[PDB]
């Protein structure tokens, strides 16, 4: 977006500019064209030789601006298409410049300015484009930075030359402001030199933040953004919409500091209100300590579907199938207890004195075998499945044997 | 009234109801022409507007601004907020726009209006201007 100093175009030509000297030089003229009356600061002395016709803007207040850009529109008439032609004359002009802290309002000073360019034509108004009503106009542009003082003056130098001043049209440069990617950034001032990059903390819009990188933005000279470094996400609990963050739906979710969305609600699970960051669990089911809570609700493990013992020799080989409802899990550990219920008949755990081959409890087997062994004895055993819910339950599930052999 | 020439351009005007009004000025000098103004106290009919012309000996005689003859100036404002609506012409050998007029010092020069209202379609009004030559200026 551009920011205007001054626009004698749309001024409908009642500005009136300082002309020197004492109005035998720069002079206003109107005139119809597209039918509407236009007004132009026009000379033409081609002829008296000896010149210096300054034309001198009023006075701009500076404002934010640091680098200004001026942009004049103007018809110059070519030096052979004059019949006396006296051929002292030009189609070349000076912009000129004053930084000023008060409007010297009528007081003029030519040394008090320095000059931009020799601004000259793209397109000379001939003895042609007369006949016909042709308008020859130049649109020429220029700028100068940086401005340091309270406000400036524009003006004209006139060699003798048959010029005509259209537009003079001042304005200069700030960046848009700016939502990109839940960071907002000011609308900010461009400057003055030409790789001066606005380096612009951005900060973040309603829920998001930083994970550590910083949001940053890049301001050209041309009133454009650059080098977005940065951003932020939607926080726990919401997820970004358009260059929103609206919440989480109902019955929906998002744990952390993610790019993602919001995943919906997962199994046993209760539908969840607005905007949920963990999604809340139901009655019978569970989650671990080392656990996301996106891995569903679970349930400890039904004891193994089927037990047996095969009394093979002498060594029992134990071969059990895995439960019929796991608990939604992977990760069940099968433990193992035994006994010694003696006919006698005073009953009474097992001895450590009996032999396996594979460590009693946690197992991800379905099978060991027991050597070591006493001939004859209701040989109890009870194996058992646990996962990792298993302890958020007393209530005990497992499945039991007997054996004797010979 | 030495460098700038003015004139108000409404029927009400002595010099003009005549027919023959017409000027001296010299190069480098203005011509400014005032339009008829009316204070918002003017019932829409008793309003005077009008399109000037700039023509040349023959169009300032007929009345007639079909033929040949540039539009210069229009007072369709009979209500314009600071004072009458003007309209300037300066008497410069030489112009820097393809719009601009120029103007010869001993040629005389000839102006003509006709109402935008449109009343009565035959006479009208008209200036004659002529040049006073290089150096009968003083
Ligand atoms: C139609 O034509 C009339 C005669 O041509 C106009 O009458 C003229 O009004 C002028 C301004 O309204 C007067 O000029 C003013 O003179 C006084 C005193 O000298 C000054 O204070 C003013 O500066 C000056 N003009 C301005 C720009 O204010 C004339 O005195 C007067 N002329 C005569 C001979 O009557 C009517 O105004 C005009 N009416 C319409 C409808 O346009
Ligand atoms: C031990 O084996 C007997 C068969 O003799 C069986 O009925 C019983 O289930 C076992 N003991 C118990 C606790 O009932």
């Amino acid at each position: 977006k551009e920011v205007v100093l001054l626009d004698f175009a749309a001024a409908g030509g009642e500005l009136g500019w300082l002309t020197h000297p004492y109005g035998k030089g720069w002079d206003l003229m109107q005139n119809i064209m597209n039918d509407m009356p236009i007004y132009m600061y026009s000379v033409c002395n081609v002829m008296s030789g000896d010149q210096d016709n300054w034309l001198r803007t009023n006075w701009v207040y500076r404002g934010e601006a640091e680098r200004i850009f001026i942009e004049l529109k103007f018809t110059v008439r070519d030096c052979n298409s004059f019949p006396g032609g006296a051929s002292s004359c030009k189609e070349t002009f000076n912009l000129y410049y004053a930084e000023s802290d008060l409007d010297y309002g009528t007081n003029f000073q030519k040394r008090l300015f320095t000059k931009i360019d020799t601004i000259a034509p793209d397109e000379i108004t001939v003895s042609s484009d007369f006949e016909a009503r042709h308008v020859k106009l130049n649109v020429e542009e220029r700028s100068v930075g940086p401005l340091t003082r309270k406000g400036f003056y524009l003006a004209f130098q006139d060699i003798g030359a048959c010029v005509a001043l259209l537009s003079v049209r001042v304005y200069y440069k700030k960046c848009p402001e700016l939502l990109q990617g839940l960071a907002h950034f000011p609308e900010t001032i461009a400057g003055s030199d030409a790789p001066s990059l606005a380096t612009v903390a951005g900060t973040c819009v309603d829920h998001a933040v930083v994970p550590p990188e910083e949001p940053r933005m890049h301001c050209a000279v041309d009133g454009e953004w650059l080098v977005p470094i940065g951003q932020c996400l939607c926080q726990a609990g919401y997820e970004k919409v358009e260059d929103a963050c609206q919440a989480c739906s109902p019955g929906f979710f998002k744990f952390e500091a993610s790019e993602s969305p919001c995943l919906e609600c997962p199994e046993h699970t209760l539908p969840s209100p607005e905007g949920a960051t963990s999604c809340e669990c139901e009655e019978g089911f569970f989650r671990a300590p080392q656990d996301p809570a996106s891995m569903p609700c679970t349930r400890p493990p039904s004891a193994p579907h089927y037990l047996t013992a095969v009394g093979m020799g002498a060594k029992v080989e134990l071969r059990w199938t895995p439960p019929q409802d796991s608990g939604g899990r992977e990760d069940i550990v099968y433990s193992v207890t035994c006994e010694q219920c003696w006919p006698s008949g005073e009953c009474g755990p097992c001895e450590a004195s009996v032999r396996y081959s594979e460590p009693p409890h946690g197992l991800t087997r379905t099978s060991v075998t027991v050597s070591d062994l006493e001939p004859h004895m209701n040989y109890t055993f009870t194996v058992e499945a646990r996962n990792g819910v298993s302890g958020l339950v007393t209530s005990r599930s497992f499945r039991t044997a007997s054996v004797s052999i010979n | 009234v030495a460098d700038r020439y003015a004139v108000y351009w409404n029927s009400s005007n002595p010099r003009f109801q005549r027919g023959d009004y017409h000027i001296d000025v010299c190069i480098n000098d203005y011509l400014d022409v005032f339009c008829p103004h009316y204070e918002d106290s003017v019932p829409e009919d008793k309003t005077e507007r009008y399109v000037l012309y700039m023509v040349n000996f023959d169009g300032y005689s007929a009345c007639d601004h079909t033929s040949k003859g540039f539009k210069r100036w229009e007072c369709n404002r009979p209500h314009s907020p600071n004072g009458p609506l003007k309209f300037s012409e300066k008497f410069q050998l030489f112009t820097p726009f393809s719009l601009g007029f120029e103007f010869r010092p001993g040629r005389e020069y000839f102006y003509i209006s006709s109402a935008i209202p449109d009343n009565g379609r035959r006479s009208c009004l008209k200036l004659k201007v002529f040049v006073r030559p290089t150096n009968s200026c003083m």
